[PDB]
C-alpha cells in the first residue's frame, strides 16, 4: 500500500525516453502499465497542418515551375511535420524561398509560441526556373478529424498529428525492504518532440481523473 | 536473416497483452505483410 | 548531366559522344500531370533525381503511379501478425490500426468524371449561362459570371457544377406550382434547369475542366481562360526549352 | 426486454395465426382506438404487439371483440 | 464540357484489403493502436490476419 | 453495398451507416417529422436531411433500435441469403454484419 | 476462432503452473485464472453448481 | 482542445449481487480504455480476506477420506473454499468449528470477523477443522510461498463489458460503455468499482495539475 512518488526521467535520446515511477506490488505493475498505455495511446493534444493555401497554384494537384516535388508530396511533407504549439490554437505561418537550394524545416518563419523540432526533414527541392509561395494554417486537435467531417483558395487537409508513436512496458524485480515481490516498470515513450513526456503523463492523469470522478 | 538482426529464428516472438495484460504462455509470430489495395470500395457501389 | 528538375518537365544534357553535329542538347520530357485513367483513378509522375547528377541510357527519371524511385511500388507495408483477434478477423477479415489513417498510408484518391452536354433543340438553344433560376447563395458563390466553378473549389454532396439551362413551352403547370411561385414573388421562369450534379457520397475538390466547342461558334469566357492558361503553359515550356 | 417469439412458438406451435393476430393488434395500436397492455420500453408498436402475442394476453376472440 | 472531380477518400470501415497470396478480406472498424498486441521492443502490430 | 464483420454486436441487432440510414428510413422519418411537429412539409424535410443537420440523428434514432431491415446477397444460393436484423447508428459508408451469419 | 478458443481453452496438460490446485467455484476459478499465476490448461479440481 | 466529461445516466440493477451500469457520453478511444482498465483493476487485485490455511481431522492428505459425512472430504474442502469472509479488526485470525447438514454460522467467531454468507452449506450429517484467514491484496497461490490452498480475496466474481456505438448528434465516432458485474454480496457493485478506482485516483492524482 504505497503511492508511486519520486519518478526518474531517463532521457537517452531526443525521441525515446525512459520513466520508472516506483516498484509496485505483486500483480500491480502490469495493471498500471497497461492502463497507462491504454490511456496514452488513445488521444493526446497534438498539432498538425489542417489548412494550406498556395498562391502559385489554385488546387493541390497540378505542378508548378521551380518545385521539384509534386504538390501531393509537399502536402504529405507538411502533414508529416512535427510542430510544437504552447498556448495558441491556430497560428498562421508562411513559407517562401528563392534560389537553387534545398529547403528544410528550419527555414519556416517561427514565432515566440511556434517551435520547430526537426531540422533534418527536407521540405522540398528548388531550382533556378521558378519559386513557391504558400501559407500554413495549423491547429491543435484532440482526436482524429478528417476534412469531410471538419472562397476558392481554401484547401482542406486531414488532421494527422502523432504526439506518441512507440511505447511499451518492461517489468523487473526490485526490493525496497517492505514486501517479497516488488515489480518496477520501464516506459519507453517515443515522441516527435512536440510535447513533454511528463506533461503527457500529467494530461493522461487529468483525463483518467475526469473519467473516473463520475464512477 | 532472422537470427542476425536480434530477432527470433522461427518468428516465435514473445508478445505482451495490451487488452488484459496477462502474459501469454505461448510464443507468437509477427512480421510484415506487403498487401495490395483493390478497386472494390463502397463509394462506387453505393446506391442511395 | 541533369541541369534542372521540375515536377512539370525535366531536361537533361547530351554528352559529346552520343550526339550529332548540330542540335546537340535537345531533350524534353513532359511529365504526365493529374489526368483521368480508364477506371476513374488518378495518374501522375513524380521525379526521383537531383540537380547535378549524371544518368545513363534507359535510366528512370520520373516514376508513374504505384512506382517509386525506379522500381514497382504498389502498396505499403505495416506490422502484421497471425492471430484471430476478438472476431475482427473472423474468417478471413482484416483488422487495421490507427497508424494507417493517421499517416495516410493506404488511402486512395479517385478522379471522378462528369460529362455534361449543351445541345441545341428545335424549341430553343442552350448555352453556358451563369444566370440559372432556382440557384441559392451557396451554389452561386462557387460559380463565376460564366457558369463554371473555379479551379480547386470544395465540392459538397448535392452541388451544381456546370451551367445548363434548357427552355420549355406549354408545360401545363398546376395551380399549386403557380401558387408557390406567386407566394415567394419569383418570376414565372419557363426555362427549366437540367444542369448535372454529383452523386450521393462524393465530396471532393475539382482539379481541371475540359471544354470542347464547335468550329465557328460562340465561346464561353471560362473556355477563354482555359485556352489562355494552356497557351501560357505551352509558351512557358517552349521558352524553357529554348 | 428483447423480441422473443419463442414464448408463443412453444405455446401454440403454429407460427401462422400469430402473424395475423399481431397484425390486427398493431393496426389497432396505430389506429389509436386501443391502448396497449404492456408499457412501452422505447419501442415501436411492432415490439409491443409481439410482446402481447408472446405473453398470451390477446387471442383471436379477444382481438375480434376489440375490433 | 467535362469536369474532373477528385475525391480525397480515406480509410473507412468496410474497405477491401487483400495481400499477395489470395487472401481476400474486409476491414472491420478503425481500431486504435493500443488494442493490438505488442512485443517488448516498442512497436505494436498494425494489421492482424 | 459492401459488407463487413462487426463482432461487438448481438444476434438481435446489427450495424448500419448513417449515409444509407438517412434514406432507407425515408417515409418513416417523413411521418415522424410531420407527426411530432417540427416540420410539416416534405421539401424542407429533404433539405434538412440533405444538409446534414444536427437534429436529424436524434429524430432518426427512434426507428433504428426497433425496426427490422432486410439484407440479401446479389448471388443468391439458398434461403438463408435473406435475413432480418436491427440496425444501430455508426459512422462510415459500409455495413457491419453479424459474424456467425 | 471460437473453436480454436474452445480448443486452446480446454486441454489436458502435463506440465504447467498450478498443477493439482483447488478452486472454490466457477467465478472464483475465473478470478484465479486471470490473476496471472494460473494456466488455462492444468489438472485442477473444482465443484460445479449444475 | 476540449474533452468530453462523462455523466452517469442510468444504472440497471437486477439484484443485490448483480448490477449493470452504463456510460453513454464518451469519446472514441476513451470508452474501451476505461472499460478495459476497470475490468483489469477488478480482475487483477483487490484487498480482502480469504482462507489461507486449512486443516482436517484424521486426514493428512487430500486423498484420504473421512467417516461421518455422506459426501467426500474433497467435497467438504471445496465447500469451505467457497465462503466469503470480510473483516477489518485484526490481520490473521484462526477459526475453529466443532460439530458432531451444518451451516456457515456455526463456526466459533469473535466480533472482529463479520460473517456475510451464513446460509452456505458446508457438510452433510449422515467433524473438526481448523481454518485460518488472512489479509491479501492480490491472489496468493499455494505454490508461491490439505494444508496449503488457494485464496480469493476479491469480492468481485465476474467482470464483462461490451462497447458499441451510440446516437451522437454533435459528433460522428463516439461509442458508449455497457458493463455487467457480479459480486459476492459482501460489497455493493458501485462501491466496489469506486474502491477499486480510488487507487487509480491516488496513484496519479498527486502528479496531475
Amino acid at each position: 500500500f504505497l503511492t508511486p512518488r519520486h519518478i526518474d526521467v531517463q532521457v537517452v535520446s531526443q525521441t525515446r525516453a525512459k520513466i520508472t515511477l516506483e516498484p509496485l506490488e505483486r500483480g500491480f505493475g502490469h495493471t498500471l502499465g497497461n492502463a497507462l498505455r491504454r490511456i496514452l495511446l488513445s488521444s493526446m493534444p497534438g498539432c498538425a497542418v489542417v489548412e494550406a493555401e498556395i498562391d502559385g497554384v489554385l488546387h493541390e494537384y497540378s505542378a508548378i515551375e521551380g518545385v521539384q516535388e509534386d504538390v501531393i508530396e509537399i502536402l504529405l511533407n507538411l502533414k508529416g511535420l512535427a510542430i510544437k504549439l504552447h498556448g495558441r490554437d491556430e497560428v498562421t505561418l508562411t513559407l517562401a524561398k528563392k534560389g537553387s537550394g534545398v529547403v528544410t524545416a528550419a527555414d519556416i518563419q517561427l514565432d515566440h509560441d511556434v517551435e520547430i523540432i526537426n531540422g533534418d526533414h527536407v521540405i522540398a527541392n528548388l531550382a533556378d526556373n521558378g519559386a513557391l509561395n504558400m501559407k500554413l494554417k495549423v491547429a491543435r486537435g484532440r482526436g482524429y478529424e478528417p476534412a469531410d467531417a471538419r472562397s476558392i483558395g481554401r484547401l482542406q487537409l486531414d488532421a494527422s498529428f502523432s504526439p506518441v508513436r512507440r511505447v511499451s512496458y518492461v517489468v523487473e524485480n526490485a526490493r525496497v525492504e517492505q514486501r517479497t515481490n516488488l515489480d518496477k516498470l520501464v516506459l519507453d515513450l517515443e515522441t516527435n518532440g512536440t510535447l513533454d513526456p511528463e506533461e503527457a503523463i500529467r494530461r493522461a492523469a487529468t483525463i483518467l481523473q475526469q473519467q473516473l470522478a463520475a464512477f | 536473416m532472422l537470427k542476425l538482426a536480434d530477432l527470433p529464428e522461427s518468428g516465435q516472438m514473445r508478445l505482451f497483452d495490451g487488452r488484459t495484460g496477462n502474459q501469454f504462455e505461448r510464443p507468437t509470430t509477427v512480421g510484415y505483410m506487403y498487401m495490395l489495395k483493390l478497386n472494390h470500395l463502397v463509394d462506387d457501389k453505393m446506391h442511395a | 548531366v541533369i541541369d534542372s528538375v521540375d515536377a512539370s518537365r525535366v531536361v537533361v544534357r547530351v554528352a559529346d559522344d552520343e550526339v550529332e553535329t548540330g542540335e546537340a542538347g535537345v531533350d524534353i520530357y513532359n511529365l504526365t500531370k493529374y489526368t483521368r485513367s480508364n477506371q476513374n483513378t488518378c495518374i501522375n509522375q513524380r521525379p526521383l533525381v537531383s540537380k547535378g547528377d549524371v544518368v545513363a541510357r534507359g535510366d528512370i527519371l520520373a516514376d508513374g503511379p504505384s512506382t517509386d524511385m525506379g522500381e514497382l511500388a504498389l502498396g505499403q507495408n505495416m506490422r502484421v501478425a497471425f492471430m484471430p483477434w476478438n472476431g475482427f478477423n473472423f474468417e478471413d477479415s482484416i483488422c487495421l490500426s490507427e497508424r494507417v489513417v493517421q499517416e495516410d498510408r493506404f488511402t486512395t484518391i479517385h478522379i471522378q468524371e462528369l460529362t455534361c452536354v449543351a445541345r441545341d433543340t428545335k424549341l430553343g438553344p442552350e448555352e453556358i449561362t451563369a444566370d440559372i433560376p432556382n440557384v441559392g447563395e451557396a451554389a452561386l458563390n462557387k460559380l463565376d459570371e460564366a457558369g463554371i466553378v473555379y479551379v480547386g473549389a470544395e465540392v459538397q454532396a448535392g452541388d451544381i457544377l456546370v451551367g445548363k439551362v434548357t427552355p420549355k413551352g406549354e408545360t401545363q403547370l398546376t395551380p399549386e406550382e403557380k401558387l408557390l411561385r406567386a407566394i415567394f414573388g419569383e418570376k414565372a421562369s419557363d426555362v427549366k434547369d437540367t444542369s448535372l450534379r454529383v452523386p450521393t457520397g462524393t465530396k471532393g475538390t475539382v482539379i481541371d475542366v475540359q471544354v470542347f466547342t464547335r468550329d465557328g461558334v460562340e465561346r464561353d469566357s471560362r473556355a477563354l481562360s482555359i485556352e489562355k492558361m494552356q497557351l501560357d503553359q505551352i509558351r512557358k515550356d517552349l521558352n524553357e526549352e529554348f | 426486454a428483447r423480441v422473443t417469439v419463442e414464448d408463443c412458438l412453444d405455446n401454440v406451435d403454429n407460427r401462422f395465426e400469430l402473424v395475423m393476430l399481431a397484425t390486427k393488434r398493431a393496426r389497432q395500436l396505430a389506429t389509436g382506438g386501443k391502448e396497449p397492455k404492456v408499457a412501452w420500453e422505447n419501442d415501436k408498436p411492432t415490439v409491443v404487439a409481439l410482446r402481447e402475442i408472446a405473453s398470451g394476453l390477446v387471442d383471436e376472440n379477444v382481438v375480434q371483440q376489440e375490433d | 464540357v467535362k469536369v474532373y472531380l477528385a475525391i480525397k477518400r480515406r480509410i473507412q470501415p468496410g474497405d477491401k484489403m487483400a495481400g499477395r497470396h489470395g487472401n481476400k478480406g474486409v476491414v472491420s472498424v478503425i481500431m486504435p493502436v493500443e488494442d493490438m498486441p505488442h512485443d517488448a521492443n516498442g512497436t505494436p502490430v498494425d494489421i492482424v490476419l | 453495398s459492401v459488407i463487413t464483420v462487426g463482432p461487438t454486436l448481438r444476434l438481435h441487432q446489427c450495424g448500419l451507416p448513417k449515409k444509407m440510414a438517412l434514406e432507407l428510413f425515408k417515409p418513416f422519418i417523413f411521418g415522424k417529422l410531420e407527426g411530432r411537429g417540427m416540420a410539416t412539409t416534405i421539401k424542407a424535410a429533404k433539405k434538412m436531411v440533405e444538409r446534414e443537420l444536427p437534429e436529424v440523428w436524434d429524430v432518426l434514432a427512434e426507428v433504428i433500435r426497433e425496426h427490422p431491415v432486410l439484407l440479401n446477397r446479389a448471388p443468391t444460393l439458398h434461403r438463408l441469403g435473406i435475413q432480418a436484423f436491427e440496425p444501430v447508428l455508426i459512422e462510415g459508408k459500409a455495413i457491419q454484419l453479424h459474424p456467425l451469419v | 476462432d471460437v473453436v480454436m478458443g474452445l480448443y486452446y481453452m480446454t486441454r489436458e496438460a502435463i506440465n504447467a503452473k498450478g498443477e493439482g490446485m483447488a478452486f472454490a467455484d466457477l467465478q472464483e476459478v475465473d478470478r484465479a485464472y486471470r490473476s496471472g499465476q494460473a494456466s488455462l490448461h492444468a489438472r485442477v479440481k473444482v465443484r460445479i453448481n449444475e
